């Protein structure tokens, strides 16, 4: 996560994607809903 | 560069919610205990702790990656190939080999 | 197979993090995505209303729909001149289509979509780091009169392009306060006037029904124990992270992504040609330059020891 | 006990001091609203004579809803 | 917003004048984390504002 | 006084070593990272980080 | 040949895409006009009868101007 | 104000155009105390304006 190649596919239309950008999912604490998560940055846009 | 995508929550009102396996890419899942979610018009479940919420988020490709994309590349050994222009009496020759 | 026929859809209502009251609140005109990778600085943005189309569904370009605050889930049609974007400054207005803008601005920190005037003057705030973009090897402010052309990708601005999809999925269940009465100490259900309306308890024990009329209802003593909504809505709604998601998740119609990114031609300055001076085993360039401008060099032989250098001034 | 920044409603919980006087009932025997000064009304929910705030659609639709039952009057609809 | 001056004016009307002082207001935030507004999640701090 | 929200920033991802660790740290804004020992001396040390 | 970024004309003459269909005519024949679809009109550009943009003063100038001849027609311009 | 270009429009009607020139604008100040605009009191000193 956080470097190049954080989301690989053998092509641009496969629909096998993988990828591992550390996506971390938080408790809601505000009444309405939500869903709250923080992530990596984007390593492409690191790299670029 | 991914676009992360986050679908509508799941939520039910006196019940559990169980992680299934998906194979999206980086698929994460997790399920919250007692939640009681507001929306625009009031609560939205009846159960006054017993209502459970379960957050889902994976990654696609961005809509602009069509043009603004890298390829990987694994690059063995390199051939050459020129071009000639051999002369010889008054007759000249243009020629490519390897 | 991608759908073009808005009438099947509808707008819905997203979460603005910052509303016109600088507070979090439910709006009708929520941001839900922002990109920008065009060269030429135009951004694209997605936003919770439907623009260039009547209440009906049928195609108008004067027009936009958008979710009214009313209890009775209707669609409200509002001229469109109402609309604006901004990000520290006016933004024009480019082309409209859908969910998606398109629209030009100047460097920024926030992009912010509002309705100006009307009795909805809402606006609605997400952060994103707009920043000026240039092509080419030497910066500038804006295209020069005279210069060479390079390759750039720039947003189409027809909206009949397209660059990708987005999902359709059925509507959630949405209860309303306003069903629920609890006159003294019985919780009662009143639909709005003529509908079908639904209703959960569990008041002791689970209670599910459906009711056109006034209900006495049992067992129940307080009315947040009870939740009521219609079902008669069948106008599909976005993939949207504010919605509770139906029961049956699964996807109903794709909808097309306007103004795809396209290759064109652009044009860039070309910078004051330095003076040499040479000596024995080296040369001096004379360099001038008003605005950044980048100078690169590289030997002919085994070793290539590259500079890269932005100069600027004399 | 909890902190002074949240309130502890009659019943055995402590919820954050925005909940309260906002128009929501949170706590499970709503101590959260019945305490407080606001009386303001919106657009959409008609005052009532009483001074109980009443969405509009709820006048004369045929049956009482205020306690003194305005909404059914025919002074405010005709029929 | 952030500024280097305040100023209040009458926009319209026979008495149009405007005022201005120099004044340096910049951008504040509570905490330990700079944001630009406040976030839809996070924690709740203790700070002081003036009543409206 | 009243009570404000302020942001949470990401989990940071931790890197145990022999007599030390490391820390993975990403921050879209200025964020506040201070430490300090628990010994007899306190070498406390503060930093605004920004980017991973 | 040259490079996809310049359209060639029916000449041996290339030029920049951005001088195809822009209303002015480039090549010596103007082969990079009478190919795209636009059929927009400026407000001076009266729209005839055929659907050609012709200007607004072109129109009743006393002979026939259109392929149609709705210029000189008496129901555009009254005598 | 201070800016990176000068901008002439026609606000209204039929011909509403807009013109544009690449070219800085700084804020100018006399002597050698920095200032945002002529205080109140102070010292006279020689400076040259446009005349109106
Ligand atoms: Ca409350
Ligand atoms: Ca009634
Ligand atoms: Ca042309
Ligand atoms: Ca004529």
């Amino acid at each position: 996560p956080g470097a190049f190649g954080d989301i690989q596919a053998s092509s641009l239309y496969a629909t096998d994607i993988v990828a591992r950008t550390d996506i971390r999912l938080l408790k809601p604490s505000v009444k309405n809903i939500h869903v709250p998560y923080t992530q990596a940055v984007s390593g492409y846009e690191m790299w670029k | 560069k991914f676009h992360t995508v986050i679908p509508s929550p799941q939520v039910k009102c006196c019940g559990s919610l169980e992680c299934k396996a998906s194979s999206k890419a980086d698929y994460t899942c997790r399920v919250f205990g007692g939640v009681y979610p507001f929306m625009w018009g009031g609560a939205q479940c009846f159960c006054d702790s017993e209502n459970t919420q379960l957050s889902e988020a994976y990654v696609e490709f961005a809509p602009d990656c069509t043009i603004d994309h890298a390829v990987a590349l694994k690059v063995h050994t390199a051939a050459l190939k020129v071009g000639l222009r051999i002369v010889y009496g008054n007759t000249t020759a243009h020629l490519d080999t390897f | 197979s991608i759908t073009d026929d808005f009438t099947l859809t509808s707008p819905y209502l997203g979460f603005c993090p910052y509303c016109r009251h600088s507070a979090p609140c439910f709006s009708p005109i929520k941001i839900e995505n922002v990109w920008d990778e065009s060269d030429d600085g135009s951004i694209r943005i997605q936003v919770s209303a439907q623009f260039g189309y009547n209440q009906a569904g049928t195609a108008d370009v004067t027009k936009f729909r958008y979710m009214s605050y009313d209890h009775d889930h209707d669609i409200k049609e509002d001229s469109m001149e109402k609309i604006a974007i901004s990000t520290s400054g006016p933004c024009r207005r480019l082309g409209h289509k859908g969910y998606f803008l398109l629209a030009q601005c100047p460097p920024g920190d926030s992009v912010t979509v509002s309705i100006t005037s009307g009795a909805s003057e809402n606006s609605c705030t997400v952060e994103k780091k707009i920043r000026r973009k240039f092509v080419g090897r030497e910066e500038y402010l804006f295209p020069p009169v005279h210069g060479k052309l390079l390759k750039c990708h720039i947003y189409d601005h027809l909206k009949e392009t397209s660059a990708g999809y987005i999902t359709m999925h059925r509507p959630g269940p949405h209860a309303y306060k306003s069903y629920l009465k609890e006159a003294s100490g019985e919780v009662y259900i009143k639909p709005p006037s003529g509908k079908n309306v639904t209703y959960e308890c569990k008041c002791g024990d689970y209670s599910t029904g459906i009711v056109s009329t006034q209900t006495k209802m049992n067992g129940c003593t307080k009315a947040r124990q009870c939740i009521a909504y219609t079902r008669d809505q069948t106008k599909w709604v976005f993939n949207s992270p504010d919605l509770i998601r139906h029961t049956d998740h699964s996807v109903q119609g794709k909808l097309h992504i306007p103004f795809r990114l396209t290759p064109t031609v652009c044009r860039v300055p070309l910078a004051h040609t330095p003076t040499v001076t040479k000596w024995f085993k080296g040369i001096t360039l004379h360099l001038t330059a008003t605005r950044p401008t980048l100078l690169t060099t590289r030997k002919l032989g085994l070793r290539a020891d590259a500079t890269a250098e932005w100069i600027t001034g004399t | 006990k909890c902190e002074p920044s949240q309130f502890q409603c009659t019943n055995g919980r402590c919820i954050t001091l925005l909940w309260k006087c906002d128009g929501d009932e949170d706590c499970v025997d709503g101590s959260d609203e019945k305490n407080c000064v606001k009386k303001t009304c919106a657009e959409s929910d008609f005052v009532c004579n009483n001074g109980q705030c009443v969405p509009s659609r709820w006048k004369c639709d045929g049956d009482p809803d205020c306690e003194d039952g305005s909404d059914e009057s025919p002074e405010q609809c005709h029929m």
